[PDB]
């Protein structure tokens, strides 16, 4: 009459729905299928996923470097922290909210880049492996093959 | 049912052979998987990213431009990325070719509605394909020369890898 | 009437061949007492944590985020060297992912109440990678025996991690007995 | 030939003492009525086929290339990294170390998991009815109609007999610690 | 296994003793590697 | 500090207190030959008062004139962890078992005969009310905004007033 973990609430005597809506096939990009309002997978399919997505992506490039870029007499750039831009007139507050505040990334010490990972925020990629081989080592690596024939060998 | 250039292998049944370069060469069935519209895409995209790239380290090994040998010095192929990374030349590519690329998002979307043939931009300012015979050998010539260059782009960056030479370099040394 | 997995036992009974990776194994007669639906959800999920968290316990030697709170090789010092708010982040993230993708039904009285939930289908097809037919029983087959696999060796993994206080791959280069 | 009920097929037994199983269908090259253990009850014949013709082939290129690198032939410029020894273990562990074995591993990976897998999963599901060893490969065409056996028996037996002769030169090796010949 | 063991054993004292002991045993083992525990430590 | 109460890690009479105990087991220790089992039991009993003492000294648990920690209990997140948090667990772990409760005493309402079920419960079902528990105060609250937890007073069993 009720199976264990059958997840009927009809069977466990719970409070149902009744209203089960069918299971559309559409599938959006980043979303997930199930039931929406109609005109929803045309407007906000994979499509518009895709395309905000991108445009996301080519905005992070200027917000990824943000900052005031100030040349100077020998033709270098000098780029200093929007906190220090003042504004004329809104009072005692002359330091205002700027888009590093929406944005912080000096304040973590991260290196950001417009591909996300920068020159002193790298990804770190070293090789377990030691520089030895598989089997038949002799020094500071002795494997598991290494260790299977000197159990063998004794 | 067999395909073509395996002789021992199933036809893929998402080729047909319309696609220029279709010799039914999918033995591990990605296109099975994938959409073929999205793989030929990629293909296309991944082929002229790739003879770009060859005829750049071509040209970078036999000269520069004016200017470029101050601020990179004798470096050559990957050596020189970290330092236009410094400098404002790799910011400003990638910049300019995100912005062709959210174009290449909505064109690709657009293949994979099916109002777009893949890799179609409609680029012939030149109108080198009048005929559609003539458009023919050019798609194939495409395609061939993109993987061509594929394969010799990795080998360019892997040699230069193991010698730091250049493409070039490599071959009048050793 | 056998199972077979299992040949000296009887074959058990509600399974029959028709779910991915049904070779009639259940001695213990799980499937017997409880429903399979929820048994092939629960199944999926540790094995879909454990592909994730075998691939992490690899990958996470070799490769690192930048700085020193993710350079630890070994993936049980990585549990503690992380930042604490992160990977608080990552518990209520993935609470909150377990509450809209099961649609609010959560439990095993309301979970599977709509006829159409099937075990496993959370509607997760990013790429719409499943457009094929013939393929489907075989991909379900692949993502199982994925599961498995990947439950067997993550929980040796970790318990070899504890027995050796080294990282899989270097404890495999650098091998000590007991 | 294809000698049916002489060489193979139905009724043939080499080792007499073990009686043919009535699991062998006949069908197979190189069916000569030996299945002592019965595995050709329960395993599937294709797989198994498609093993012993790699096993096989696999022996005979390990006979060529284990005597033409033990009596002294070599390629030119090959003796100097590899050593000028004729030990085929130490050539592997020499080879190893040089990068040459690595080579080989990736490029007959690569072809095994391409084609190899492929290949072996559509015989399997019935998709392609391609018969167990059948790569397609004969550039030099030498059998067409001769294909039924003279060409596949021939290919099972010596396959076989190059997997006993490269495991008794490999244990030889080992006990006496002279390469063959 | 009997059915009818099987529904002995769900009566009320096995499984009352049953989950009184597994839950003894929680607080046992809990206290055992975490002995002390006055506070929750913040 | 609170209450005029100090901190446990600098109060005297906390280490008046750790000192005692620690002697009291000694002078049981000092009785007995090194290396014999009652020698390591009351050598690991000195360990754990030690590593109690320590704890206790260095947690910000507060310490009358007594010597011994003193709770506060006011709502104050100083000291949230003495009274709130364990209570929050209390409070997650009782909800719990009332609804799984619950749930199973309204299961059982819909069996052929309820009171067998009373007596010898479904496990399989019971299993899957006590799984069902991890969410209580949600599914609770929904139980409770439905009308399905509180029924009407015209339905409840009354005695003449
Ligand atoms: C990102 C690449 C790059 C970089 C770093 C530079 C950098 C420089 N160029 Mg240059 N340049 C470039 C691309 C580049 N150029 C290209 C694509 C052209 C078009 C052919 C030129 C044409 C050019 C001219 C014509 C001159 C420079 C000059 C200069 C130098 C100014 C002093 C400076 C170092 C000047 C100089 O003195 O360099 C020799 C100069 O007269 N550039
Ligand atoms: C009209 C759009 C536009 C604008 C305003 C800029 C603006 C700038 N670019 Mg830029 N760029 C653009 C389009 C544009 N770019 C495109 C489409 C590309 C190719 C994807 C690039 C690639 C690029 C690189 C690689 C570099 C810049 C740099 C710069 C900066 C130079 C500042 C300076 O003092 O140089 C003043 C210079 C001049 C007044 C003379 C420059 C004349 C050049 C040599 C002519 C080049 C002709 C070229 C071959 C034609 C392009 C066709 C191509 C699409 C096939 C400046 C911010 C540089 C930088 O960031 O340095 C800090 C840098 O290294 N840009
Ligand atoms: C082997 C080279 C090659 C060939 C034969 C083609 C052929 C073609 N491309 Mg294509 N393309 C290539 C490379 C090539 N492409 C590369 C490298 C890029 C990246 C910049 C593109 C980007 C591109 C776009 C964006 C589009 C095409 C389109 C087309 C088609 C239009 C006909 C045409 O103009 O072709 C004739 C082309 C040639 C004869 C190539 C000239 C080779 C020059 C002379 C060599 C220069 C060498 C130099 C050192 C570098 C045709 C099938 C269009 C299409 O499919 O719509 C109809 C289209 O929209 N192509
Ligand atoms: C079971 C999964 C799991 C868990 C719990 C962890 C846990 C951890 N990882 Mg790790 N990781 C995993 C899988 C996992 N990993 C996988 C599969 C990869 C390969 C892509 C990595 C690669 C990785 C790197 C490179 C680093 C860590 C690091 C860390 C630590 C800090 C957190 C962090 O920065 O994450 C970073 C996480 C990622 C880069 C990728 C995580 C992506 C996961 C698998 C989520 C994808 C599924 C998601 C839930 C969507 C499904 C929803 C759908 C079902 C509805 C932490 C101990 C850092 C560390 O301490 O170094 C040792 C670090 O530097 N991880
Ligand atoms: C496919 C197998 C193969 C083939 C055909 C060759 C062929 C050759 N090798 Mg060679 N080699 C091989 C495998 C092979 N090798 C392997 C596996 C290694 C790794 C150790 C080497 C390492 C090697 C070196 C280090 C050198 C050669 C050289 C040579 C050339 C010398 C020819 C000559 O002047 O006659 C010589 C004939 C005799 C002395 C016999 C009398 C010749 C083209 C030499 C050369 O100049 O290459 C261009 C050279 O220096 N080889
Ligand atoms: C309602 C009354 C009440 C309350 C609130 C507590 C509360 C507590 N008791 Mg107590 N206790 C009680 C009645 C009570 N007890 C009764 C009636 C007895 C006699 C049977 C005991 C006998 C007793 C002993 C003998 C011990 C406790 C311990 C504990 C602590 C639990 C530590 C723990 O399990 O960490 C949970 C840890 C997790 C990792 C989860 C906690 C402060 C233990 C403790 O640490 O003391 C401070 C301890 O050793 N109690
Ligand atoms: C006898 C009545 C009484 C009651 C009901 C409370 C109740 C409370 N006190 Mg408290 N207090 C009392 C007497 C009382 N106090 C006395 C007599 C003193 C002096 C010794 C204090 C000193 C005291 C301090 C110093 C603080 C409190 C705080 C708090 C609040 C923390 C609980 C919480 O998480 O809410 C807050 C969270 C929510 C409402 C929602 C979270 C979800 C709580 C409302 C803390 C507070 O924040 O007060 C506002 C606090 O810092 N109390
Ligand atoms: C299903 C379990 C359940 C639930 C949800 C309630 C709910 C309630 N009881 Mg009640 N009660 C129960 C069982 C339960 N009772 C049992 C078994 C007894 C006999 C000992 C009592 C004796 C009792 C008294 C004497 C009083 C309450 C009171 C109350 C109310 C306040 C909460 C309270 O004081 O809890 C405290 C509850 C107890 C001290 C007894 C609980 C005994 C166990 C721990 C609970 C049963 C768990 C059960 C085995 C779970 C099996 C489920 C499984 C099969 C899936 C509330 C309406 C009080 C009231 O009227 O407040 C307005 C009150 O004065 N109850
Ligand atoms: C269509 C469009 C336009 C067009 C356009 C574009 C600009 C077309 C121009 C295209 C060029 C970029 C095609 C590039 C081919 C590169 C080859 C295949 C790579 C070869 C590598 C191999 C041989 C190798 C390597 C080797 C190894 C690995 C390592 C080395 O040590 C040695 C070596 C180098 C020998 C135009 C303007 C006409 C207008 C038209 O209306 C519209
Ligand atoms: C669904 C699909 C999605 C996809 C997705 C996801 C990302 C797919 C990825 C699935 C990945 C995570 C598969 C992971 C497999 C790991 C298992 C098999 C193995 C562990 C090995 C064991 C045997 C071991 C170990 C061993 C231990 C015990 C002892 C050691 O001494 C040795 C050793 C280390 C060897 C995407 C996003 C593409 C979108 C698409 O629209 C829909």
């Amino acid at each position: 009459a009720a199976v264990g973990f059958s997840g009927v609430p009809s069977q466990f005597g719970r409070p149902e729905s009744g209203v089960y809506p069918a299971e559309p096939s559409e599938q959006t990009f980043l979303g997930m299928r199930g039931p929406r309002a109609p005109g929803h997978r045309e407007n906000f399919g994979g499509k518009h996923t895709a395309t905000m997505l991108a445009i996301a992506a080519l905005l992070w490039q200027p917000v990824s470097e943000a900052g005031m870029y100030r040349m100077q007499g020998d033709g270098s750039l000098t780029k200093t922290s929007f906190n220090e831009f003042e504004v004329p007139g809104f009072g005692n507050a002359k330091k205002v909210p700027t888009i590093e505040s929406l944005f912080p990334f000096s304040s973590k010490g991260f290196d950001a880049s417009p591909v996300l990972f920068g020159k002193n925020s790298m990804i770190v990629v070293e090789d377990p492996r030691d520089g030895c081989g598989a089997y038949a080592n002799s020094g500071s690596c002795h494997t598991f093959l290494d260790e299977i024939g000197d159990a063998l060998k004794a | 049912a067999m395909s073509d250039s395996v002789p021992f292998l199933k036809q893929p049944e998402a080729l047909d052979g319309s696609m220029a370069g279709d010799v039914g060469f999918d033995p591990l069935g990605f296109s099975s998987i994938g959409d073929i519209n999205f793989l030929r895409e990629a293909e296309l995209k991944h082929g002229r990213i790739a003879m770009l790239a060859a005829a750049g380290s071509i040209a970078q090994d036999i000269f520069t431009f004016p200017g470029v040998s101050k601020v990179v010095g004798t470096a050559k192929m990957t050596g020189v990325h970290d330092i236009l990374v410094k400098q404002g030349a790799m910011g400003q590519l990638l910049l300019w070719l995100s912005f062709l690329e959210v174009f290449g998002t909505i064109a690709l979307l657009e293949t994979l509605d099916g109002k777009r043939a893949p890799g179609d931009f409609k680029f012939d300012p030149l109108n080198f394909s009048k005929n559609p015979e003539t458009f023919k050998r050019y798609q194939l010539a495409e395609i061939k020369n993109g993987r061509l260059a594929m394969m010799g782009v990795g080998g360019m960056v892997h040699g230069y890898f193991i010698t730091g030479k250049g493409p070039l370099e490599l071959l009048g040394n050793f | 009437a056998k199972s077979k997995a299992v040949p000296f036992l009887s074959q058990p009974e509600a399974l029959d061949g028709s779910m991915a990776g049904d070779v009639g194994f259940d001695p213990f007669g799980f499937s017997s007492n409880f429903d399979l639906k929820w048994l092939r959800e629960a199944e999926l999920k540790h094995g879909r944590i454990c592909m994730l968290a075998a691939t992490g316990c690899l990958v996470q030697e070799v490769v690192h985020l930048p700085g020193e709170a993710f350079s630890q090789k070994m993936a049980l010092n990585a549990w503690a060297a992380a930042p604490r708010g992160g990977m608080i982040s990552i518990l209520v993230a993935i609470g909150l992912i377990e509450l809209i993708s099961n649609r609010f039904a959560l439990t095993a009285t309301d979970m599977f109440a709509n006829p159409n939930r099937v075990p496993g289908d959370l509607g997760f097809d990013p790429l719409s990678l499943g457009g094929n037919g013939a393929n489907r029983a075989r991909m379900e087959l692949a993502e199982i025996t994925h599961g498995r696999a990947a439950m067997m060796g993550f929980s040796g993994m970790v318990h070899q991690m504890l027995v050796s206080k080294q990282a899989p791959i270097e404890q495999l280069m650098h091998f000590k007995a007991v | 030939l294809y000698k049916d009920g002489k060489m193979q097929g139905k009724g043939v037994n080499i080792i007499p003492v073990f009686a043919r199983p009535d699991s062998l269908d006949g069908t197979i090259p190189g069916d000569q009525g030996f299945d002592p253990f019965g595995f050709s009850s329960w395993v599937n014949m294709k797989f198994v086929s498609e093993a012993e013709i790699k096993h096989g082939r696999l022996a005979m290129l390990a006979f060529a290339g284990i005597m033409v690198e033990s009596i002294g032939i070599s390629f030119p410029g090959a003796t100097s990294i590899l050593g000028d020894s004729k030990d085929i273990f130490e050539i592997h562990n020499k080879a190893v170390e040089s990068g040459a074995m690595g080579q080989i591993l990736l490029w007959v990976g690569f072809i095994e998991a391409c084609v190899g897998v492929p290949a072996m999963n559509e015989m399997l599901s019935g998709e392609t009815s391609r018969m167990p060893g059948d790569f397609g490969f004969d550039p030099l065409g030498l059998g067409k109609g001769d294909k039924l056996a003279r060409k596949q028996l021939v290919e099972v037996t010596n396959g076989r007999l190059a997997m006993l002769a490269v495991s008794g030169i490999v244990h030889h090796t080992i006990i006496t610690g002279k390469g063959p010949l | 296994m009997d059915s009818n063991f099987l529904k002995y054993l769900s009566t009320a004292p096995v499984l009352f003793t049953v989950w009184l002991s597994f839950t003894a045993s929680f607080i046992i083992e809990a206290n055992r590697f975490f002995p002390d525990m006055l506070y929750f430590p913040m | 500090d609170v209450a005029g109460l100090t901190p446990c890690g600098e109060s005297k009479e906390f280490a008046r207190r750790l000192d005692g105990s620690v002697k009291k087991l000694q002078t049981r220790l000092k009785k007995y030959e090194a290396g014999t089992p009652p020698a390591l039991a009351l050598q690991k009993q000195i360990d754990k008062t030690k590593n109690r003492f320590d704890r206790y000294g260095k947690a910000g648990l507060l310490c009358g004139t007594d010597g011994l920690p003193h709770l506060i209990a006011d709502g104050r997140w100083s000291h949230s962890g003495e009274f709130v948090i364990p209570g929050l667990f209390f409070l997650y772990v009782a909800g719990w078992i009332g609804w799984v409760g619950r749930s199973y005493v309204l299961f059982a309402r819909t069996a052929d005969k309820p009171t067998e079920k009373e007596i010898i419960i479904d496990v399989p079902v019971a299993l899957s009310f006590v799984s069902t528990g991890f969410i209580w105060p949600f599914s609770a609250f929904k139980e409770f905004t439905s009308g399905n937890l509180i029924v009407p007073a015209d339905e409840i069993t009354v005695s003449p007033r």
